[PDB]
């Protein structure tokens, strides 16, 4: 499913709310280390509304555990990931993912 | 509907076809001013240039011999807009002699343009520029990463096949000034004498073992200043390490000075090692010449110059370049499987 | 009198040639009109040029010149070409109605059983056998004014006008008794109940401000675009007459063409048929928000369009769209559990006024002559030219009714 293996934690007083928007910087990967996307390729972060289904369910179940200013190393199994259908052009069917999401600020 | 934002240049659409790219020197200034604007060439012209460059390279020996004034460089990894900066900070190819070391293609969005420009300039100048083969000029490696997709999207696959038949014949030793030795990676314990690397053939895909796959894949030790030839590697998992006694023995058995490299990317762009007590010169220098590798490290680069028995090192800067989607998508395949989900969700929400 | 009545006839040739032609031009010009029921409409227009030129005006010479100098060398010939105009037009009108009937009663059977390459063979089969009957006494002379004794008039009445005006008015009475059932069968009342439940205005007018009142839809990035694709009547609000069609555009029995066309219409902004740089920038900017920069979006759009042009004008059309997108399997991702395909009934009130005008006008002559054949004869001996001219006008309006249809209308303005 979804796993969390913290790399370098920090403060944990503040947690994301039910319907607020987070800002993250992430560096996608695959199982063997090849990279296919980044939020540092372009110089602008990612934003998404927690609780609604516009991000894959792995993020929506995992990112809520971390707090302000922590890095991690997620692991999205094929269930919560793009699944057997996958995506055309990048992710083959039945493909594990390994992100590097590091929450930055909370709005 | 003409244009929404007008502060960006427009890519020219007409592919040049032997119009002014050939005169038998091929034109260079037009190649500059046309490839800097993301234009394209006709397929026949590309095949012509690549096959002529391969024909020139075919007859080259397996160990180059060069005179004194040279300007060694590092690997590039297909960054065109930094290759231009390198050519501007160094000399013009008419006035100064070069020697490239590293790979030319993989892990970038402008491999084909860089290889076209370099091979054309080698066709024009056949004696004042030399190239060396790296680890990223094989079949499996360029099939794995983003090079096959480049040739299949921007050009035809015939270009890619000809490009492989072109990479097949490069040299791999690059002796220089009868004093140094500039190989891409590192030496191997199974190779002992300079004459030993004058017999092997390099006209095929490298195997998984032997001197051919140990020259291009080896690495130096990362714990210098330790205790006591062929310790295995971990990060690459394909070749061998080597220790300071091995380097000293190789430099004493045959009269040389040092060895140069182009793998280990560094935050400073260059880093020497401990000086050899026999002569006082350093024994290993690592050169990296691609700023902002993978757009993450945020490091400088460097280019080494050599003249008048003075070894000085010059630094380098960054430069911007345009944007492409990962794996060369197009907006229709980029945003159809979002329109589908949104439309279906809205309809199911409204009809119930 | 003389000059003025000549003016009416001269305008007539001009109008028939004009209207019979314009349809020919639109069908040949666009490739979206190459349906299975747009080649038979072209046969009707063409048997409307032939009687649009050789036959209408020669009769016109006879009005007052009292004799035709074309002479016997072919003056009787005119009589053939005239009787191969009513007898083809009536057989092509009867095919149209029996085939709309087979498609509508069971859509799947017509949908897959026959192909365009067989239709041209059926229309060629219609015109010439009709020509064969007419030519038989046109030279046999079993019989420039035309007379016969009793035989050929009866034979002509028994074959072309009477027998076709029986079959063509019966199968069409089926298409009309077995097409009003699907419009109200236990399922097109559910959406009606939903309509009555949803309209707060209580006026049958669902405006965009009224759909925005739903709770879980007030955040969807693209609602205006879809509601404007539904807005076919082009006034800014949705009514029941088009809501059913919009929903039925998605189904389980639908095919690739309509779903992929609808996916195309999301990007296109003014129904013109061409995607421009501004359109493929605005439609995407709304769906991307503020994660990418602006200049990067512009550059990737430029590259997509440059790799998409195969015609050189700088814009992309539907065929190039299919070339680029085809192979992503979008047809399976758009599905709702609604079960009805109201696509056949899209055009059955314009391929049906024609099966009426062609019967309400040339019916009197055939009726009148068979009476004139009888012993009783009024002082109306000049009426044969008073009322068998009524007809040449009919072929004139056969393309006039078609401008109501949207596909023809875009070419008609163009
Ligand atoms: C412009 C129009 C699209 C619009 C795109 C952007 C805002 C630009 C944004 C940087 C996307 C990137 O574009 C370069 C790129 O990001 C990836 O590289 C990626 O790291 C990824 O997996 N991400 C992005 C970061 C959040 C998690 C996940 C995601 O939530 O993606 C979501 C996603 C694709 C949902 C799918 C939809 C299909 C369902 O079947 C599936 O359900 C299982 C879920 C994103 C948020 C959607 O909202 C897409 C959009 O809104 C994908 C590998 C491919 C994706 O391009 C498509």
């Amino acid at each position: 499913g979804v796993q969390v293996e913290t790399i370098s934690p920090g403060d944990g007083r503040t947690f994301p709310k039910r319907g607020q928007t987070c800002v993250v910087h992430y560096t996608g990967m695959l199982e063997d280390g090849k990279k296919f996307d980044s939020s540092r390729d372009r110089n602008k972060p990612f934003k998404f509304m927690l609780g609604k289904q516009e991000v894959i369910r792995g993020w929506e179940e995992g990112v809520a555990q971390m707090s302000v200013g922590q890095r991690a190393k997620l692991t999205i199994s094929p269930d919560y990931a793009y699944g057997a259908t996958g995506h055309p052009g990048i992710i083959p069917p039945h493909a594990t993912l390994v992100f590097d999401v590091e929450l930055l600020k909370l709005e | 509907t003409d244009r929404v934002v007008k502060a960006v240049p427009f890519p020219p659409s007409h592919r040049l076809t032997a119009k002014e790219v050939f005169d038998g020197k091929p034109r260079v200034d037009i190649l500059k001013a046309h490839l800097m604007k993301e234009g394209r060439l006709e397929e026949s012209v590309a095949l012509r240039i690549i096959t002529e460059g391969a024909s020139i390279l075919r007859q080259e020996k397996n160990l180059l011999d060069i005179d004194a004034p040279v300007t060694v460089c590092g690997d590039i990894h297909g960054q065109f807009f930094d290759l231009m900066k390198l050519f501007e900070v160094g000399g013009s190819p008419a006035n100064t002699r070069y020697l490239f070391l590293g790979d030319y293609v993989d892990r970038g969005y402008f491999s084909i343009e860089c290889v076209l420009y370099l091979w054309a300039l080698k066709i024009l100048y056949p004696k004042t520029l030399f190239l060396l083969r790296g680890n990223h000029e094989c079949r499996h490696l360029t099939e794995y990463f983003t090079f096959k997709q480049e040739c299949k999207i921007k050009y035809s696959e015939r270009v890619y096949d000809a490009c492989m038949d072109a990479f097949d014949c490069l040299p791999l030793a690059a002796l220089m000034n009868q004093q140094f030795l500039c190989v891409h990676g590192g030496l191997s314990p199974e190779i002992n004498t300079l004459d030993d690397i004058r017999k092997l053939d390099r006209f095929k895909e490298p195997p998984a073992y032997g001197p051919m796959c140990d020259i291009l894949w080896s690495d130096p030790l990362e714990d210098f200043g330790n205790e006591k030839h062929f310790t295995h590697n971990t990060v690459r998992g394909c070749s061998y390490f080597y220790s300071y006694p091995a380097v000293c023995d190789f430099l004493q058995h045959n009269n040389l000075l040092s060895i140069l490299r182009a793998h280990e990317a560094q935050d400073a762009g260059y880093r020497m090692y401990r000086k050899s007590q026999t002569t006082g010169f350093p024994s290993l220098i690592t050169i990296f010449s691609a700023p902002n590798y993978l757009d993450v490290y945020n490091n400088k680069a460097a280019v080494l110059k050599y003249e008048n028995n003075v070894m000085n090192i010059r630094q380098f800067n960054c430069s911007p370049h345009p944007y492409w989607l990962p794996n060369f998508m197009d907006v229709f395949t980029w945003s159809l499987p979002f329109v589908g989900e949104k439309v279906t969700e809205m309809l199911v929400n409204v009809l119930n | 009198w003389v000059v003025g009545m000549g003016i009416v006839m001269s305008l007539i040739v001009l109008a028939i040639v004009f209207g019979n032609v314009l349809v020919i031009t639109a069908i040949a010009k666009f490739e979206r009109l190459q349906t299975v029921t747009n080649y038979f409409i072209t046969s009707l227009a063409c048997a409307d040029l032939v009687m649009g030129l050789a036959v209408v005006p020669f009769g016109a010479a006879h009005i007052l010149m009292k004799m035709w100098t074309f002479g016997n060398f072919w003056c009787e010939f005119w009589t053939s070409i005239d009787v191969l105009c009513v007898t083809a037009s009536i057989e092509t009108l009867c095919v149209i109605a029996v085939d709309r009937y087979f498609a509508i009663t069971s859509p799947f059977k017509y949908q897959s059983l026959l192909t365009k390459n067989k239709a041209r063979v059926i229309i060629l089969m219609v015109w010439i056998v009709s020509g064969l009957t007419s030519f038989l006494p046109i030279q046999m002379h079993w019989y420039c004014d035309f007379f016969t004794n009793q035989a050929y008039a009866i034979a002509s009445s028994i074959v072309s006008f009477y027998v076709p005006l029986v079959i063509m008015v019966f199968v069409y009475s089926r298409v009309f008794q077995e097409a009003k059932r699907q419009l109200d069968a236990d399922e097109i009342k559910r959406l009606g109940k939903r309509f009555k439940k949803l309209d707060l205005d209580n006026s049958g007018s669902l405006s965009v401000e009224e759909f925005m009142s739903l709770p879980e839809l007030q955040q969807n990035p693209l609602v205006q675009r879809v509601i404007d694709i539904f807005d076919t009547d082009g006034n800014g609000e949705v009514d029941f007459k088009e809501f059913i069609e919009g929903v039925s555009q998605f189904s389980v029995k639908g095919d690739k063409e309509q779903k992929l066309r609808f996916a195309f219409r999301i990007y296109d902004m003014d129904k013109d048929g061409y995607i421009s740089n501004g359109e493929l920038f605005q439609v995407l900017k709304m769906m991307v928000g503020n994660n990418l920069k602006d200049t990067q979006l512009q550059q990737i759009v430029d590259k997509t369009i440059i790799n998409a042009d195969k015609d050189g004008d700088g814009r992309i059309s539907f065929e190039e769209f299919c070339a680029v997108v085809g192979g992503l399997d979008i047809h399976k991702k758009m599905v709702v559990d609604v079960k009805f395909c109201l696509k056949e009934h899209k055009a059955l009130k314009t391929l049906g006024i024609i099966m009426g005008t062609f019967t309400l006008c040339w019916l009197p002559f055939f009726i009148v002559n068979i009476v004139h054949v009888i012993q009783d004869n009024l002082i109306r001996k000049e009426v044969y030219i008073l009322l068998n001219w009524i007809g040449y006008v009919n072929s004139g309006f056969n393309p006039l009714i078609y401008c109501r249809s949207p596909d023809f209308r875009i070419a008609f303005q163009e």
